[PDB]
């Protein structure tokens, strides 16, 4: 009962920290507190865990009131919320786990036991308007709400003094290095709206177009020599400065004032109220005549979407839907950018949209829990892929948002959602994205929702603006070339499952173009070479032919080879070290894997069974160790051999991957600080084994455990994958991880035979090796293997994969006669060698076939090895006499048997 | 034979399943009303008159033509059968040939030869079957107290039942469904009306289908008490025992465009003069696009549903545009773009249909000096010195003065006559093909 | 088999010192595919037959196998 006693002790200590230490909270459930006190007294005097669980279940109303004090703390699970509540004086585990309440906010920079600033997930720092005193006796919720109000007012006052600095005439290069991205972004939006309105009061647009052009050039010139977080801020702000340039250029080209008024009404406009006494509600947004309220919530420096006209149309329809308190709905084919449109609309209003990824794993309870949380906070809830739920939970969730929207339209103060009365914030909105064509919105939801079918995004404009931000001098024509090439590839290549030539692939191309500029430069060559590095490995053979043809046709560059002779030499050194032979295709696959692992962390290697995946990545590992002089630590972990509890952990015993990650993170001996650590998942790809580690695959590079631990992953901790099929792999992970495809074996028959012979030798000796290698002549072997390929084999295995037996048996048989090789002639030795090789080829190639086919293959072997060689009879064998070996049959080996009756 | 035909009808759609006892009671109705040839003729008439109202218009025509074919096959000779089969073959474009010649046959020849597909399809109904049953005749001459009524979207028979509220002088209690509060309200009112009587209507039971699986299955001769259930023909499948225990009715949409304009204009109670004019133009545009929607292969590419929510959204947008304009310079391009792109064209995924909506908006919301809105009526712009009530009187007068022509599906909706002729050809072809597939088996 | 620690970390050894061991597996076709089209048993045997060892579940250590053989008889699929 030791585990039960430990659990009772932990529960009693946690509940004492939650309720016993703090007063004026025991008046809600006096019976429950009395029962807890009696249980604590019994535990001190001394299975008692069921009663504590029942008490904590009956204390949900007190927990509900505690969550009602600060609803952001509602977002965490019950266990982690109790962990925070129990630590009422340490002020720990609060700042490390608020990314799930505040969305894009990670940690708190607190000094001298007081709040100084806050740190987002992307790394941006916000300094508060004033410090907040932190004391042990102060409860978590009070200072949490104080910090929330403080950061909102700090964002507001940073916006205000950014507006003051910009209206004073100061340059943007001095203010972009001081305050957060949100403040400078909103100040720029307000100033741009005012300036365009002042220019619309007249008929001139050229001089402010030139001013914002010089501003864009100034941001680029500050960008090219800035720090990483400042680079992120400048890129994110350059997105909207290019948008403002586009808007002003469109307004300048208008023939009449009607077109100018139309285009100005279509785009989003930002206004500030200069007379209201309120602070957070002093800035609104006009779009198509409709008004929306800025929330001044912190967002950080996110991935800013490029403002295409269809994005503004989505903004306009979402504003039109929210003007009359209707829900939002987007539907269409996957890849049109619906969820990102909702997120960009939310973060363009300075607020964070809570995203629910709808799936079969998401049950009714958690969905309704998050829904009542977001309707008691006032946040915006976006349901991604809503059509991925079972009928009962679909109906329940549909009724829930139906009554939420019914309360929102009628202006109800409170809502009886989920059979409890809850506050209904008037700023709560619900959006739904759908992927139909494989259902659709239910009738109750469709009576109070606005469905919008957003089209495929303008890939030309998006690619052009991304290239312009990246500094390419020829951006429009190059982006048109890239999108036309991707369209040609999607129209001409085969309809493979893993092929993806959408906007995600194009943005991956443009992201991978960034490390390559230091060795190729801002030009078409960088685009061509990154396009090769990220598109070529995933295609077949004829698909690579088509890729090369349209690459030489569309793009003007012919693909000059780079300087990589040293790495090729190290590769050949590793190949001759391990016995591998370097064909052109094996070298191609090795270089593709090497270039893919230069940038992408998680690699997938896909091909037929025994096509050469392990040899490819092991040869690359050896070559890189020789090239860099850097250590290797390889953990070959089969995915499907170990179960989910054993691979990661069961609620606490650490799983294998979690244990090795903790061991490499701790680094007690310091060996891992100067080594490259590799995990090879040499098994089938499982959704339940990969989707359990999404947070490792993305840019977060953090492993999340069931108990809540967040383990960092080092940059050299490179994951590999080794499967044979991709029919059970999600398209998200395919696009997330690098993908290498083995369309054809990386060997010849003779090369594999030579490697197997060398491995068997390593596992008169030189004369024997020469005789064995010379007897395996290629001219007869190729013909005899083509002949064996036409046979019928049970459990059909490729003849290539059969080679691992044919060599390994044959030499061993010769090894079995290593004591009978100094007492015979050369002709007898050659006959014995030929007979043993014939027997091994028989029982490796045709050994999985019928007796008649085995005899036919015996005849074929005897004809293809010539009549000069010793004929392998159908029942021949080699026996050992008292002095020398001899050739005989199995007829003399048969012992007569006598059996009794019973 | 008739019951085999009706079973084949019910095999196509879940709403048309017929029970044997229904047919036997229908046969008893023949002797109820007030020699073997007359009994057979009354059998055909009574079966059609009772079981037509549970079928949509296409299946009404298919059923009528199949009963006419069966009766004339038994009664008339072989030459009549060959002639009728040639008419069906040329209607379905399967067999060609002149009839072997009877006024009815030569009138049918005139209908088929002059490409009058609707007249050729309705000739059977006009000639053979005499009595026609509306909603009131179905509800009055039925011993069942529970009625299920189904229809397509963009139409609802509920107001018709409100009309029936004045037919029998009974109060109708309309219950919306979709929420737990509405579910409890519906259960309480059902338990009240099962004792105290009164007509109860349930609006769009479909999204409460699971609750239909829970309550009505456990719930299914009071005075002045009849329960009406309204669902959708295109919705989810209703339970079979619920459908068999309730009398099934199908309600059919109006054939007029001007009636839709008048119906929309009679519900706009207010705003100045320009708001009234914009609401009138919006009612006209909504009626025109909703009339064009029903011609699914030609008027559009798919079957969209522009309900009254789109009208409310567009009216709100026009009110907001007119409110924020003090110079009386209406941005016609702005409202055209927001209506053809965001309000009406938002749900449309195709490009040709979006171009159709854009062209309709450009024709309607052009804001010219005089808007010839159809080939019939031209609307002049409002003057600057008129009251709003005078404007409502003027617009009501100009709606009452105009007359809907017989070719309103072509002139008013701006479609070529060839498209309408091809649509009628496809409709008659599908009717005759279904009837052929019934008759050969 | 016995767990010994002599060289190269842990090692699984046959109880006998001279005779090798053979892992007989009757009807290797009978283990069933999971919901995602894979058999745990044959991948375990592939790990034993190719990598010469296995990863243990409860304390995550690599066991090396040196003289244990694997045979199996099965009907056609
Ligand atoms: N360059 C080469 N020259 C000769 N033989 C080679 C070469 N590359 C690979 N091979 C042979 O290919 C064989 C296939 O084994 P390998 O470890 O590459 O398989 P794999 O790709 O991991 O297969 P699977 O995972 O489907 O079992 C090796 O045993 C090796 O003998
Ligand atoms: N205007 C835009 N600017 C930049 N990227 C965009 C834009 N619109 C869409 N994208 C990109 O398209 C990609 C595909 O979006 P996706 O996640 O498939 O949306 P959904 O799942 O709703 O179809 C996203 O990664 C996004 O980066
Ligand atoms: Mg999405
Ligand atoms: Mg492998």
């Amino acid at each position: 009962i030791q585990v039960n006693w430990v659990e009772v002790q932990f529960y009693w200590l946690d509940l004492y920290g939650i309720l016993g230490e703090n007063l004026d909270i025991q008046n809600f459930l006096p019976l429950e507190t009395s029962k807890f006190k009696s249980l604590t007294s019994e535990y001190k005097m001394i299975l008692t865990i069921d009663s504590l669980k029942m008490i904590k279940s009956s204390l949900s109303t007190f927990l509900e009131r505690q969550r009602r004090q600060f609803p952001r703390f509602y977002f965490l699970g019950n266990d982690d919320l109790l962990k925070i509540i129990g630590s009422g004086k340490h002020h720990d585990q609060v700042s490390k786990f608020m990314k799930k309440m505040f969305g894009s906010i990670e940690s708190i920079i607190f000094f001298e036991d007081s709040i100084t600033g806050v740190r987002s997930v992307e790394g941006e720092v916000l300094n508060l308007n004033e410090k907040i005193e932190l004391k042990d006796s102060i409860q978590a919720q009070e200072w949490l709400n104080i910090l929330d109000t403080e950061i909102k007012l700090s964002v507001f006052t940073q916006f205000r003094d950014c507006l003051g600095q910009l209206k004073d005439g100061t340059d943007i290069e001095v203010v972009v290095s001081k305050y957060i991205f949100q403040a400078i972004l909103l100040s720029a939006q307000v100033m741009w709206t005012e300036l365009v309105e002042k220019c619309l009061q007249t008929n001139e647009f050229s001089k402010y177009w030139k001013e914002v052009d010089m501003k864009i050039k100034g941001l680029l010139d500050k960008l090219n020599k800035s720090s990483d977080n400042v680079k992120k801020k400048i890129e994110a702000l350059l997105v909207e400065y290019l948008h403002f340039n586009n808007v002003i250029g469109q307004l300048k080209n208008c023939s009449t004032k009607e077109e100018a008024r139309l285009l100005w009404a279509k785009v989003q406009k930002f206004y500030q109220k200069n007379d209201t006494l309120d602070d957070l509600n002093s800035v609104f947004i006009s779009q198509s005549g409709y008004l929306l309220q800025y929330k001044f919530e912190y967002i950080g420096i996110p991935e800013r979407l490029i403002y295409t006209p269809l994005l503004l149309v989505g903004f306009a329809t979402l504003t039109d839907s929210l003007h009359q308190k209707y829900g939002g709905c987007f539907f269409g084919p996957a890849g049109t950018g619906k969820t990102e449109t909702v997120k960009a609309f939310g973060q363009n209003l300075g607020r964070v949209v809570v995203v629910f990824n709808c799936d079969d794993s998401f049950d009714y309870q958690v969905l309704s829990r998050l829904l009542v949380g977001i309707t008691q906070i006032g946040a915006w809830g976006c349901f991604d892929e809503f059509n991925r739920l079972d009928e009962k939970v679909l109906s329940a969730v549909s009724a829930n948002i139906q009554q939420i929207q019914n309360g929102l339209q009628v202006g109800k103060s409170h809502i009886t959602l989920l059979e409890e009365e809850t506050p209904l914030s008037p700023h709560t909105a619900v959006f739904i994205t759908l992927n139909p064509g494989y259902s659709e919105l239910p009738e109750n939801l469709k009576k109070s929702f606005r469905e919008f079918s957003m089209k495929s995004p303008q890939s030309g404009t998006i690619a052009e603006m991304i290239l312009q931000i990246m500094g390419f001098e020829d951006s429009k024509s190059l982006a048109s070339k890239i999108v036309h090439f991707l369209e040609l590839l999607s129209s001409k290549c085969s309809s493979m499952n893993h092929y993806h030539f959408g906007l995600r692939t194009l943005k991956g191309v443009l992201r991978n173009c960034s490390p390559l500029v230091s060795e190729f430069g801002e030009g078409e060559k960088t685009v061509v070479e990154s396009l090769k590095r990220v598109i070529l490995p995933s295609l077949g053979d004829t698909d690579e032919l088509v890729f090369k043809d349209e690459l030489s046709k569309i793009f003007d560059s012919a693909g000059t080879p780079l300087n990589s002779k040293a790495i090729v030499q190290c590769l050949k050194d590793a190949g001759q070290r391990s016995g591998f032979s370097m064909s052109e295709e094996f070298l191609k696959k090795c270089m593709q894997f090497y270039y893919m692992q230069k940038t992408q962390q998680a690699l997938i290697l896909v091909g037929k069974a025994g096509c050469g995946k392990t040899a490819t990545w092991k040869t690359v590992i050896d070559a890189m160790a020789i090239f860099d002089g850097h250590a290797n630590v390889v953990y070959v972990i089969d995915t499907k051999v170990l179960t989910k509890e054993s691979l990661y952990g069961s609620m606490w015993r650490d799983g294998l991957f979690t244990s090795i990650l903790r061991r490499v993170n701790d680094d007690i001996t310091g060996t891992f600080k100067n080594s490259r650590i590799w995990v090879v998942f040499d098994s089938d790809l499982d959704p339940e084994y990969v989707e359990a580690m999404n947070s490792v695959l993305d840019d977060n590079k953090i492993l999340t455990l069931p108990n809540g631990e967040r383990l960092p992953i080092p940059p050299n901790f490179r994951i590999l994958f080794e499967t044979d099929n991709l029919d059970h792999t999600t398209p998200a992970t395919i696009t997330r991880c690098g993908l290498l495809w083995f369309s054809t074996d990386v060997c010849s028959i003779s090369s594999k035979i030579d490697h197997l012979l060398n491995k068997s030798y390593e596992a008169e000796l030189d004369k024997l090796k020469d005789l064995i290698s010379d007897s395996f002549d290629m001219a007869s072997l190729t013909n005899i293997f083509t002949c064996s390929n036409d046979l019928v084999h049970i459990l059909g295995v490729r003849t290539f994969n059969k080679l691992e037996t044919a060599v390994q048996l044959a030499v061993h048989l010769i090894s079995s006669y290593r004591q009978w090789f100094q007492n015979l002639d050369d002709k007898s030795l050659k006959d014995v060698i030929t007979l043993l090789i014939k027997r091994s080829l028989l029982y490796a190639l045709a050994g999985d076939s019928t007796g008649e086919s085995q005899r036919a293959f015996i005849q074929t072997i005897n004809t293809y090895f010539g009549h000069d060689s010793q004929e392998l009879s159908d029942y021949s064998t080699i026996v050992i006499a008292n002095d020398k070996l001899s050739f005989s049959s199995f007829c003399s080996e048969i012992p007569s048997v006598s059996l009794e009756a019973h | 034979k008739i019951f085999s035909m009706l079973e084949k009808f019910g095999q196509f759609h879940w709403f048309y399943g017929i029970s044997i006892g229904q047919f036997l009671s229908c046969f008893k109705r023949v002797f109820i009303k007030k020699r073997v040839d007359e009994i057979l003729w009354l059998l055909y008439q009574e079966v059609y008159c009772q079981f037509s109202t549970a079928l949509d218009k296409k299946f009404k025509m298919i059923m009528a033509m199949t009963m006419f074919c069966l009766y004339k096959f038994d009664i008339e000779s072989e030459q009549y059968k060959e002639a009728v089969l040639t008419m069906i073959g040329v209607l379905s474009e399967s067999s060609d040939g002149v009839p072997k010649l009877n006024d009815d046959l030569r009138y049918l020849w005139d209908y088929v030869t002059t490409k009058s597909y609707i007249s050729a399809l309705n000739w059977f109904k006009n000639e053979f079957f005499v009595d026609e049953w509306n909603i009131a005749d179905v509800v009055a001459n039925s011993e069942n107290n529970y009625f299920t009524m189904a229809s397509e979207r963009d139409v609802d028979g509920t107001f018709k039942l409100i009309e029936l509220a004045k037919a029998s002088k009974e109060s109708l209690k309309i219950i919306p469904l979709g929420s737990i509060e509405n579910l409890n309200y519906a259960q309480e009112e059902i338990s009240k009306s099962k004792i105290e009587g009164g007509w109860i209507l349930l609006q769009n039971i479909q999204m409460s289908l699971s609750w239909v699986k829970t309550y009505l299955h456990k719930h299914v001769e009071h005075e002045k008490f009849k329960m009406f259930m309204t669902c959708h023909l295109t919705g989810d499948k209703l339970p079979a025992p619920l459908l068999q225990r309730t009398d099934r009715v199908v309600y059919e949409d109006i054939p007029g465009i001007l009636d839709t304009v008048k119906d929309l204009w009679g519900s706009q109670f207010f705003s100045g003069v320009w708001s009234v004019y914009c609401t009138f133009l919006l009612s006209w545009f909504h009626a025109l696009i909703t009339a064009r929607t029903r011609l699914v292969p030609h008027g559009f590419s798919k079957k969209y549903y522009f309900n009254d929510c789109d009208f409310q959204f567009a009216s709100v947008y026009l009110e907001n545009v007119l409110a924020t304009n003090s110079t009386n310079n209406i941005p016609w391009a702005q409202v055209r773009d927001h209506i053809a792109t965001i309000v009406y064209g938002g749900k449309i995924d195709e490009e040709k249909d979006l171009e159709v909506v854009a062209k309709l908006c450009a024709h309607v919301f052009c804001g010219s000096d005089n808007l010839q809105i159809v080939p019939g009526v031209r609307i002049p712009q409002p003057l600057l010195q008129q009251s709003e009530e005078e404007e409502r009187a003027r617009l009501t007068a100009i709606l009452s003065n105009t007359i809907e022509p017989a070719d309103s599906l072509s002139s008013w909706l701006q479609l070529p006559r060839e498209s309408i002729l091809d649509y009628e050809r496809l409709q008659a072809k599908e009717v005759a093909s279904s009837t052929e597939q019934l008759l050969q088996e | 088999t016995n767990y010994v620690t002599t060289s190269k970390g842990l090692t699984l050894l046959p109880k006998s010192d001279i005779k090798n061991l053979v892992l007989f597996c009757d009807e290797i076709n009978l283990p069933k595919l999971d919901k995602y089209g894979s058999q745990n048993v044959v991948l375990f045997l592939r790990q034993l037959m190719e990598k010469q060892g296995f990863w243990k579940t409860p304390e995550n250590k690599w066991v090396t196998i040196e003289r244990i053989h694997i045979v199996g008889a099965c009907n056609p699929p």
